[PDB]
């Protein structure tokens, strides 16, 4: 099926850092540090997809997947950004909501969408609309992890609650998550979430970083020295478990 | 001690208790198969029975006996340890003597049941020195096992719920539900309620106690012709997972 | 101390229960039971109780003789003082006659009985003048469950008092509303000055052990009247002899 | 068990004066004013975000020094603590003072080797940061506003419920653990004990000697101090130090805050 | 006995004014212009007791009794004042408050303590706490007496409706102000408070200090010229009921 090959574009992200680019000079201290994919925008105001001038400039100075943000709900926007190429498109909220009420219908897309989530009813609610990757999201632009600790937490947790009901009590669990029931049974077979799942929002060191993966999360997202700073996230993420690197990483590393 | 007490309650694994007023019933129960019998005289307020009266049920049968003592009143259960009783239930349905705190039960060599509605409750009983649980629906003589359904349901559910939890998040579960937390690791090491838990309140038909069975009690407590509604209970309990048995059973029960 | 010798005159009856009456014959019955003392009263309003029906239950027993007066009412008292009544019980039960006021009983000779809740209460009757405190409840229910509330939150007053910092009594004073000075004594001899009665629901020989064992110096009581109450009498003395609660509430009788 | 010798561990700090430095010079100010111990980081009225400090900046301190050196990491912020772990250091606070990274569970402590400090403000949430593992309980009152009435309320809160539970009717101790929202295990056991089963100091707004020491009278175990946001920190430092040895000594006490400079 | 002697120690300042210093020259110039006593302080901000430094400096600069401040319920900085000599300590709300449920223990000391009240039940509180002078604060740098003639009045009323009231009815009276009994019949018997009874807070002219004097005040506390205005309001304490005086003292006294 088309969506679960959009779905295994998305695992080829595991275990990796994404990093928000601006220009092509960051792309490429995005990728030298070892970023799995940058992500392309141009930054009050009203936030919106960034110039295809620009995108098309980052998919040309880097070899890894390229990924651009369209407005929540935005579907020609993302028409756009599919036929120029882009490798994943991020319907996502923390540039300016474009409508209130829908999310983009993300099946009628050949490009794989990553979408925002901060419990699992609204990850599943998402993935049933054609979302391929979840990245659960704490704030946006803050330095503080704990918004994405709290949804972290609650997207596992729900999952681990689901994992172990009593089969005819998840009718009223998915009524309750207002989720699809078809997935949330599926969520509960897998014992995890049916798709890729990154962290978000305020991610700001090397500690940060390992925790989210520590938590669960498949990789995470990230908004003094950036080639240094950079370095130190991604080998945080490969490396989550080993105190001693996450010391050696971390040490010296500047202002946050 | 705790231990042996908690290893007595065991052997009431698969049973029906039936409440009874006089030798005479306390018979029939006996001879329907009863494990063990609860001892009582019947608005107005309700107090642990005459011990006369307790001691005549005690003699007339061989299966234990148990008798009931208002919440918080230590000294009827005094009372009923000197009489010999083999169980004492610390019971709501009696008019509670004491609002704020229940019976010391490691004072006493006796074992205790005690009622609860959800997790945090049942574990609260226990350290105070339950060696055994009711889920307590209805306190009324209503026939509707509704509160019953809801309260075993909770009672199972927040266990699984338990089993399957991030260990670094039981310390504010166990905050959250206002029991030990030590008694609350033993639960989920476990998977399960460290005591017997039967059901009770407003069990009525065999259809009733054989779904008690099924949604993961013990047993059951039970409140025109009584001698056949009792033998067709405890076989309900006893084959509760049978259909044809619970039919045969539920045939011609006149009126409940 | 004219004060300390009504306080002695209470303590004589430490170990015992009171009991109601309304004649001659059931008081006699109380004391042949072993009442400690009697409790005189006739039962809309409800008043001290004539004077008539009072001397005719002084004569009649042996036992000290207790009658009550209206909260605030101190002519009623002053009419029972002058009936040579051994103790008043200025009693919450009857009709309350001064809902700002309660009498002020150093203004008397006989031993003044008021009840509480708390120890608040308890320390302010005390310092108008009662010699004796019944922890009250619950009247004409036969449910414990109120008399062991207040009878818990004294006792457990006392003790958070018994081992509270010094510099913090003068605040807890103010929050008991109580008189510091009686508070400071309550805290050196780690119990409330004066005997201490419960009152209110004892309808059991349990009731009453359970109210002794709480720590209570006695009780109050308002099938077979003579029975229940030797039976009462008896946990009440033997209020630790599981055997001997057991052995007087066999057969009781409805109660 | 690993938990009794890490309790063990903290009873050394006993009579001490924990101090907060950012730097060297000011751990060798703060040993040599004979703090028992000091506290590294790199917050109320700048704002932004305050981790876990730099390991460069802590390294560099438990060179300077000889006494136990700790760190803060953020509340819940375990990997932030396996990094503290792994530099060596003595002691971990999990600190509120820093912006917490957990809203809903602390750090679980246990899994650590090292010991922990924890904050608390009452009995109750003191007995579940052990039960988590804390080693060593601080009552904080409000930080950074040298304002010490709220350390006081603090301090005054445990203490006291610590008394009311000592005299407490046995059966009555298990509701008193459900208000409490703690551990019923832990609380008879500070029942039996009369006093927190781990050490207790005082930390929040403690400016001067006569601040140390009133936390001392009141029974905690040593405090915790901010020093440097004062005149001369030197001379104030081995005055709130001297003030703990000798805080039932007011000869002393006023000795040390003679001409101390501005607070 | 001790509080007694105490109590004496302050009677011997009655009719007097006492002025707020903050360096030993305005010591000599309160002095000199008759000052019964001067009180020690340096000065938002966190207000603490001052530095024994120059609390030793004013002690020596003068031969009249010396006070200082230490906050309310700090007894630590209180034993610090008793050791180097003051003379009385005020336990004021004018500083930090560093205990918001206890005061001092003040009977726990050998010097005289001063202690503000708004009420009487507040006064006689202070009073059993051991406070051996109390004074009626009204407001603190504002220059407006309007408060302390509140409290003033507020006092010396309740003491009048305490002085004519029926005997029976003092103990619900002494509830209501939440105050000691004993207190409360020896500030009826006596028809006034037990101890010296001085007004402070915005006492700004000669005329605020005359009127505190006519409405009951033992004395006051005071906190363009300096040494003018003070002797003025010290012959305004001492002839508060001479009107031509009073005249005489305020004219061409300057901005207040």
């Amino acid at each position: 099926s088309p969506f679960s090959v959009k779905v295994g574009l998305a695992q080829m992200l595991r275990g990796g850092v994404i990093m928000d680019v601006v220009n092509a000079e960051q792309a490429r201290i995005a990728e030298e540090a070892g970023a799995c994919a940058v992500m392309a925008l141009e930054r009050g105001g009203v936030a919106r997809m960034s110039d295809p001038q620009m995108i098309k400039e980052i998919k040309q100075a880097v070899t890894i997947p390229v990924m651009a943000k369209a407005r929540i709900g935005h579907f020609v926007e993302a028409q756009i950004l599919e036929a120029i190429g882009i490798d994943y498109i991020d319907e996502s909220e923390v540039l300016t909501l474009a409508d209130e009420d829908h999310h983009i219908n993300k099946h009628n897309f050949r490009i794989p969408f990553v979408c925002g989530c901060r419990n699992l009813g609204e990850a599943l609610r998402r993935i049933r609309e054609g979302a391929a990757m979840i990245r659960t999201k704490g704030e946006a632009g803050t330095g503080n992890i704990i918004e994405a600790v709290r949804h972290v937490r609650s997207v596992n947790g729900d999952i681990r609650v689901l994992r172990n009901m009593d089969d005819d009590e998840v009718f009223t669990f998915a009524k309750k998550l207002a989720a699809p029931y078809d997935l949330v049974m599926q969520t509960k077979q897998l014992g995890r979430l049916p798709v890729v799942q990154f962290a978000a929002g305020g991610v700001a060191t090397p500690a940060d970083a390992a925790l989210m993966m520590q938590l669960g999360c498949d990789g995470v997202f990230v908004g003094g020295d950036p080639a240094r700073r950079a370095r130190a996230i991604v080998q945080a993420v490969t490396h989550y478990s080993d105190p001693e690197m996450l010391v050696e990483v971390s040490c010296g590393l500047g202002e946050a | 001690p705790f231990s042996v007490k908690v290893g007595l309650a065991q052997v009431l694994r698969g049973g029906a208790i039936v409440e009874v007023s006089s030798v005479n019933q306390a018979k029939l129960a006996e001879s329907a198969g009863a494990c063990s019998v609860i001892v009582s005289d019947p608005g107005g307020v309700r107090r642990m029975p005459d011990p006369v009266l307790i001691k005549e049920v005690k003699r007339a049968v061989s299966v234990p006996v148990m008798a009931r003592a208002r919440v918080g009143h230590f000294v009827e259960a005094q009372i009923l340890e000197s009489l010999a009783v083999d169980y004492i239930d610390e019971s709501e349905i009696i008019s509670v003597a004491d609002d704020d705190h229940f019976i010391n039960k490691h004072n006493f060599r006796s074992p205790f049941i005690c009622g609860c509605r959800d997790t945090g409750e049942a574990l609260r009983r226990i350290r105070e020195g339950a060696a055994m649980i009711r889920i307590q629906g209805d306190l009324t003589a209503t026939g509707n096992i509704a509160e019953t359904v809801k309260n075993v349901r909770s009672l199972m559910g927040e266990v699984r719920v338990l089993n399957n939890m991030d260990d670094d998040e039981v310390f504010t579960f166990a905050k959250k539900i206002s029991a030990p937390y030590d008694l609350v690791a033993q639960t989920k090491q476990m998977g399960r309620v460290p005591v017997v838990q039967f059901a009770s309140g407003g069990i009525t038909t065999p259809a009733d106690a054989a779904l008690m069975m099924q949604l993961g009690c013990d047993g059951v407590f039970v409140g025109p012709d009584p001698f056949k509604k009792l033998r067709s209970i405890v076989q309900a309990v006893q084959h509760y997972n049978d259909p044809h048995v619970l039919a045969e059973m539920s045939s011609g029960l006149e009126n409940a």
